[PDB]
């Protein structure tokens, strides 16, 4: 099975006249074996366009953001979702945003509903008087299996 | 490979309902996130709705959310688009599509197969 969500922020966060604005990728998971892939463009991958981009959490996908009160808090994903396994590598590179892409697959059984987030934020980059956009991933997990 | 064929289009009155269907050939239907797109007169083609591999999750364009609903029958290789409270602005050619990967921020990006479309005309 090659079921896969892809949040590709490459052409979503480039500086434009209306920027900065929020680009949201909503990931709805209520089936087993769903793979999630998030592409966050690297600083310097293209000249000027991502000079001040930023990804949160740095330890994604092992660490994610979750909403406590109004405050986003970093939490271990393996704590929120028991039985989660993360591939150490993705296409022979470290599974970390520092390589430009992260991936993870949720386990075949999830008992508790959970929502967590990633951030790929280019709103602090300026080029030709235009500002980049702020990207956000929301993973919505419903119990399944 | 996979071929998609839409059916169910026709003339409807404003305020009515119409259900579209889309059949897929082969034996890999559940490998595909399925979706509906449309092209209205004088416009570019736009996203309408999508339904996940198992049928468990659905996405809807803001222009139709609440009025249209999508579902699938993996035992019959069919996707359905239920339209309620049809408006003249819903007149369009409706296109079926599918792909193994789904791009929520840009739903056309992951589509690898496309039907030929079926016309829906809403008169008032």
């Amino acid at each position: 099975t090659n079921k896969e969500y892809v949040c590709d922020f490459t052409d979503q966060l480039k500086p434009t006249e209306s920027g900065p604005k929020v680009k949201k990728c909503e990931v709805k998971v209520n089936e087993p074996l769903i793979k999630v892939k998030i592409i966050c463009p690297l600083k310097g991958s293209v000249e000027k366009l991502y000079d001040n981009i930023e990804y949160v959490p740095k330890k994604s996908p092992y660490v994610v953001l979750t909403k406590e009160e109004t405050k986003l808090k970093e939490k271990l994903l393996s704590k929120l979702i028991y039985g989660l396994l993360i591939s150490p590598t993705v296409n022979e590179k470290e599974n970390n945003f520092k390589e430009g892409v992260i991936e993870f697959t949720l386990p075949p059984v999830v008992h508790k509903a959970t929502v967590f987030y990633f951030i790929c934020d280019n709103s602090k980059t300026e080029d030709d008087n235009k500002k980049g956009n702020r990207g956000i991933v929301e993973v919505y997990v419903e119990p399944y299996g | 490979q996979v071929q998609l064929q839409e059916s169910g289009g026709g003339l409807v009155q404003a305020g009515g309902s119409l259900r579209l269907s889309c059949a897929a050939s082969g034996r890999t239907f559940s490998d595909y996130f399925m979706g509906w797109f449309r092209q209205a007169p004088g416009k570019e083609r736009e996203f309408v709705a999508a339904v996940s591999w198992s049928g468990g999750s659905t996405y809807y364009a803001d222009s139709v959310k609440g009025r249209f609903t999508i579902s699938r029958d993996n035992a019959k290789n069919t996707v359905f688009l239920q339209m309620n409270s049809l408006k003249p602005e819903d007149t369009a050619v409706y296109y079926c599509a599918g792909g193994g990967s789904y791009y929520p921020m840009s739903p056309y990006d992951g589509m690898d197969y496309w039907g030929k479309g079926t016309q829906v005309t809403v008169s008032s």
